RNA sequence: AGCGGAGAGGUA
DNA sequence: GGGTATTCGCCGTGTACCTCTCCTAGCCC
């Protein structure tokens, strides 16, 4: 089962922003989180080797080398892997929100409104910013919300908006 | 698997998906705080079902109910 | 079948009355009680889990098995409502 | 397709609640458990049970 | 219970007077004297609170709400 | 035996009986006319419709004692709801005025 | 119409819930207003209140972890629920009420024990045996249910008989 | 309930499950054995048993009981037991019809008596999938599948509490990751359904029985105890 | 408190080769009395095989342990089936059952004095009063001796009077 | 019609059109509200 | 869960203490567990 | 997976 | 038209609880 999993992790739902590296690494390590619940000595890294766009599913254990692993069926360690890949995916998607914000330019952004609350609205730039007030295209750079995953901030209003027109 | 609000609290947003309710707790400038999920199977009635949704959003964060 | 969402809300029924009457029912009153006409005698198909129409049993006349949900599954959300 | 029968063996103790009868028709529940030291005795030392 | 059918004549409006003040006393507020259906039938049967004084907290209740 | 909340049936809303599946007690009609003798408004209303009948009732109840505020909101049972269903499949129109 | 129509088995009488039945013993050290509770009947009565109680102290921080505690049956579950049933009545009810006492209030108190048990000054009103005989108990968990079971439920207060004088 | 010997003879040899008769040359050309019951249940949930009172090598006639049944003595019908009497008030304990007990009536294990329940699990087939006895249980502790087996059931002889899980049976119930998860491992990732038999009274259990239909492929255990079975046929 | 038998797994199966069944032999178990010097666990092995009775004796045994000679028989056996059976003897006072503490459990009942009796006689003796002496007839199993069971007593008295002052 | 021969009064309460007040006690079980007796006394004084 | 409570009430006349009648009580009984 | 109609036995 | 005299039906006959089994199965291939 090689070209199986090379159907699903080639989808273009989470690979358009960062590439299938950091997905092999999520595979890698929830194989490896499935193999230490596996093992009663749960110590050490496992290293789960999976080559590019080919797929050689083989299983190591490292404490440098100690000895081999073995998979087995894992229902529990199958909810555990499914954890620990959602928490992956959600990790490598803020990563990917972040460097999309803080690689591509730090500049006035153009988008088109989604959400509006009392006092506060959502502008739609994948990523979803926050609609500072103390479609738009306000002039405004900043960094915070670190929990979470980090959130570009604009703002509707902004003396850097009028200085860049 | 739109979260559509439960019409008992005014800060309240749900999501049920198999069995699986995702009751979450947004700021008033539209970040959620918490996010939590709750099994039906697990508490086997439904008064403590509504007793642990009311616990969650009391304790964190419930300011009216509207 | 299982629901959540509109289990939460509460006081929709004020329930407050005076008396009781009891009369007799005109067949347009009759008429304009009920939602539907039924024509067959069969409750539930053999062979298969599901409600026969214009029965004893049926969707059409009375509500839906399911909670949100149609007998054929086009509609599989809760945001349609009186469709 | 399959059934699995399981059998269990309780050995259930005499506890305070439960009724015992004797032998003329003369039903009762148990009270209490009352230790051996506060049970009257015979002037040989033999405690009554019952 | 005798100290509170002395104070009040009918014992209905006792129940209705006790069930009103462990209201008042079940949200948090300072008795006049554990439970608080007890500490109501105390501060009763002690002749320290009235019907009027509990419509008087009550009302000041209801306006600081 | 006893029971806090167990299942109920679907036919009317109200708890099932015996040892097996956490039946309730059946609080019955001279138990009824012993509280009724008692006066016991207050218990009597929260008895045979709050604990048992409602169906948001019994909700509205519980998580108002796992919260902490008094606030008993009583309303209908539903097997007055049933006897009126089948008083009107009888012909026979009764309306609540 | 009949016994065992729609009007007879579910309105007038109905199935309860917040009770339970055991037999019943004979206690002489009780007092005229208190009466006997098993633990684990105490324990499955007394379930939201030793819930809200959990809740309230902070030893559980949603009602799942607090069940688990309940069921894993520590000391401070018994501490919570004999904080708990220390000023609430419950209603002992004979299983025929042909008499008008048939319902009266007692303040319980935890025994080490399966049954309930009574004061022999109660049994002589209730014309209740000791050979097989089941009580079924109600506990009231209103405010104002509380308050007309003190007042004018209470086994103190109903001394004389409603026949003669 | 009780076995009775038909033709006297010798009892040399003895067992606690059966009873070899050896008869004489004037009743009989086999000689006749007696298979004892030990541990099954009865219609009331109550335990039956027969234990043998003979000796080895002791001449007996027709009639002459060969083991004791089930409340049974040497012969005689038995009920209860006997213990001493006291007619007198003892600090309203025994206040109206009410029986006193001492600590010796308890501590030497008199009224103790045995009752076999009767639990199975039963797997039926449903349309979205048949359920299975497999042991790999989500969202189950360690700590109530120490006692399960690779076969998925408890063992025989084992000390169980309420609430204890002895057969585990799942059933199945029917996003990116759901998918990605679905196609790392044999398509049996998740969507199942815990439905196990537990416990509701703590005891032993004395006997699995383990029934099966034909077409189904038989587990390793129950291949273990029809080899036990064809064993004991085979020894017997 | 615990015997733990390879052949036998749990206490109502039946053994090839002995007579009675595992509770015959457990209860005989409980009926036996073992005075131990020092130390507050052991555990006793016994070994027999081949047609005969068993009787307590027939126990392997250690300097410290001491066993009454023991008339009564724990178990009989017919055929030529060895009986390897591991005993533990553990202290306490009391009874102690076995739910509150392939392996057995038992219970224990630690009192080695089965009955005592007393009765008040009158002494001539010359004196300011009638003094009066009293016997006391202490039955046992012969585990302990009549002199340190009024001797620890007397210490348990005195222990228990150390509290006044 | 609560004890003895429903068919009969539910027929005439059928024919007859009557209307019930409510001012019992059954009927405050049958319908759900408070008892007239005691403690629900005022209610049914500061309804009407 | 099963332990005895001990509730003595003492009346004293007047001429010595109810606490130090106890003590003396307690000595007495001592000394006469003590001889033996 | 929860919602039930008969028949039989037993206790107060 | 109008009083007794039978006479065919109508309608009812205690409460609460605990165990068990068995449920429409029949037929011409
Ligand atoms: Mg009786």
């Amino acid at each position: 089962m090689s070209k199986e999993l090379l159907l699903v992790v080639d989808a273009v739902a989470n690979e358009k922003g960062v590439p299938r590296e950091v997905i092999f690494d999520a595979i890698e390590a929830a194989l490896a989180s499935a193999a230490k619940k596996r093992y009663p000595d749960q110590d050490v890294l496992a290293r789960v080797t999976i080559d590019h766009k080919d797929g050689t599913y083989e299983t190591y254990r490292r404490w440098i080398e100690e000895q081999i692993e073995n998979p087995d069926f894992g229902r529990i360690a199958a909810q555990a892997a499914k954890q620990v890949i959602v928490q992956r995916v959600r990790e490598a998607e803020r990563q990917q929100v972040v460097d999309a914000w803080k690689d591509r330019v730090g500049e006035l952004i153009t988008g088109v409104v989604k959400r509006a609350e009392r006092g506060n609205i959502f502008v739609d730039l994948n990523a979803e910013a926050f609609i500072p007030k103390d479609r738009v295209r306000g002039y405004l750079a900043e960094v915070r919300s670190e929990p979470r995953g980090p959130q570009l901030f604009i703002s509707r209003a902004a003396p850097e908006f009028m200085i860049e027109l | 698997n739109e979260f559509t609000q439960i019409s008992g609290y005014v800060n309240a947003f749900g999501s049920q998906r198999g069995s699986v309710l995702t009751v979450k707790v947004e700021n008033d400038e539209g970040w959620t705080l918490v996010e939590e999920d709750f099994d039906r199977a697990d508490y086997g009635s439904d008064p403590e079902f509504v007793a642990e949704v009311s616990s969650y959003l009391k304790r964190n964060g419930g300011i009216k109910d509207l | 079948m299982k629901d959540l969402l509109n289990l939460f809300n509460q006081q929709r029924q004020t329930l407050d009355f005076d008396a009781i009457k009891i009369a007799l029912a005109s067949p347009d009153l009759i008429r304009s009680w009920s939602y539907g006409e039924v024509k067959k005698p069969e409750t539930i198909n053999y062979r298969t889990f599901k409600p026969e129409r214009d029965g004893l049993f049926c969707a059409a006349i009375f509500g839906p098995i399911k909670d949100y949900e149609c007998l054929c599954g086009k509609y599989k959300r809760m945001k349609h409502r009186g469709v | 397709l399959k059934m699995v029968k399981v059998f269990l063996a309780v050995k259930r103790r005499i506890q305070p609640g439960d009724k015992m009868a004797g032998r003329h028709g003369n039903k009762g529940v148990v009270s209490n458990v009352v230790p051996v030291e506060d049970m009257p005795y015979m002037a040989t030392g033999e405690s009554v049970d019952i | 219970v005798e100290d509170c059918l002395e104070v009040v004549n009918n014992r209905f409006e006792l129940v209705m007077m006790a069930s009103k003040r462990a209201r008042q006393l079940a949200n948090g507020v300072q008795p006049l004297i554990d439970k608080p259906t007890v500490m109501a039938l105390r501060e009763i049967a002690a002749r320290r609170i009235d019907n009027a004084l509990i419509d008087e907290v009550e009302k000041a209740e209801r306006e600081r709400a | 035996h006893a029971r806090s909340t167990g299942p109920y049936s679907l036919v009317t809303q109200q708890p099932l009986g015996g040892k097996a599946q956490f039946g309730g007690q059946r609080f019955g009609e001279m138990e009824v006319w012993a509280l009724e003798a008692y006066g016991a408004a207050y218990t009597l209303q929260e008895m045979l419709t709050v604990k048992s009948d409602d169906v948001q009732g019994r909700n509205q109840m519980y998580k108002n004692i796992v919260d902490g505020e008094h606030e008993m909101v009583a309303g209908m049972p539903e097997s007055f709801n049933v006897l009126v269903k089948e008083i009107r499949s009888l012909a026979i129109h009764m309306e609540l005025e | 119409k009949g016994k065992q129509g729609r009007f007879r088995q579910n309105l007038l009488g109905k199935r309860v819930d917040y009770s339970g039945r055991s037999v019943i013993t004979v206690g002489p050290y009780l007092k005229l207003h208190q009466c006997g509770l098993p633990k684990k009947m105490a324990l499955e009565l007394f379930k939201p209140f030793v819930f809200a109680k959990l809740q309230r102290r902070g030893l559980a921080t949603t009602i799942k972890a607090a069940k688990k505690l309940v069921e894993r049956e520590e000391a401070e579950v018994w501490d919570i629920l004999e904080e708990v049933i220390r000023e609430h009545p419950v209603l002992l009810n004979r299983a025929p009420t042909l008499h008008r006492l048939g319902i009266q209030a007692f303040e319980p108190v935890l025994i080490e024990g399966k049954a309930i048990q009574l004061h022999p000054l109660v049994c002589t009103a209730f014309n209740a045996d000791f050979d097989g005989d089941q009580m079924a108990v109600h506990v009231p968990l209103s405010l104002e249910a509380q308050l007309e079971a003190r007042a004018l439920m209470m086994s103190t207060n109903n001394i004389l008989s409603p026949a003669n004088g | 309930v009780t076995v009775n010997a038909l033709r006297g003879g010798v009892i040399e040899q003895i067992d606690a499950a059966r009873i070899v008769v050896k008869v004489n040359e004037a009743e009989i050309a086999g000689v006749d054995i007696y298979n004892l019951i030990k541990y099954t249940r009865s219609n009331q949930n109550t335990c039956i048993n027969q234990r043998p009172l003979v000796n080895v090598g002791d001449v007996i006639a027709r009639g002459d009981v060969l083991a004791d049944g089930p409340s049974t003595d040497i012969g005689e019908l038995a009920l209860g037991q006997n213990m001493l009497i006291a007619f007198m008030p003892w600090n309203g304990y025994n206040f109206e019809d009410s029986i006193l007990l001492s600590e010796r009536v308890v501590e030497e294990d008199r009224y103790t008596t045995i009752h076999i329940e009767e639990l199975t699990c039963v797997a039926r087939d449903t349309k979205l999938g048949p359920e299975e006895i497999s042991a790999d249980i989500p969202n189950v502790s360690e700590q109530a599948l120490n006692r399960l087996d690779e076969s998925g059931v408890v063992y025989i002889g084992a000390e169980v509490r309420a609430g204890d899980i002895m057969v585990g049976k799942v059933t199945p119930k029917g996003t990116p990751e759901e998918k990605l998860l679905r196609a790392i491992f044999g398509e049996k990732a998740s969507d199942v359904k815990d439905s196990s038999l537990r416990v509701p009274m703590d005891g032993t259990v004395i006997d699995v029985q383990v029934f099966t239909r034909d077409g189904i492929e038989k587990d390793k255990r129950a291949r273990q105890i029809e080899e036990n079975e064809i064993k004991r046929v085979k020894k017997d | 408190t615990e015997v733990e038998i390879d052949g036998v797994l749990h206490e109502y199966t039946t053994v090839e080769g002995l007579q009675e069944d595992v509770l015959d032999v457990l209860l005989n178990l409980k009926d036996v009395a073992i005075r131990m010097h020092s130390g507050d666990s052991a555990t006793l092995s016994l070994s027999k095989q081949g047609p005969g009775t068993v009787t307590a004796a027939d126990i392997r045994t250690d300097h410290n342990v001491e066993i009454i000679n023991g008339d009564h028989v724990i178990c009989h056996l017919t055929k030529d089936t060895a009986l390897n059976m591991r005993l533990k003897i553990e202290r306490g006072f009391g009874y102690q059952p076995a739910a509150a503490r392939g392996r057995l459990m038992l219970d224990a009942s630690f009192s080695p004095v089965r009955r005592v009796a007393y009765a008040v006689e009158a002494a001539r003796v010359e004196q300011r009063t009638d003094l009066d002496k009293l016997v006391i007839d202490i039955e046992t199993n012969g585990t302990i001796d009549a002199e340190e069971a009024v001797r620890t007593a007397a210490d348990i008295l005195s222990d228990q009077l150390s509290v006044f002052g | 019609a609560s004890f003895q021969e429903t068919t009969r009064v539910l027929t005439e309460a059928a024919v007859r059109g009557t209307r019930d007040n409510l001012r019992g006690l059954k009927e405050n079980v049958i319908v759900g509200r408070l008892i007239p007796a005691g403690t629900g006394l005022a209610y049914h004084a500061g309804r009407r």
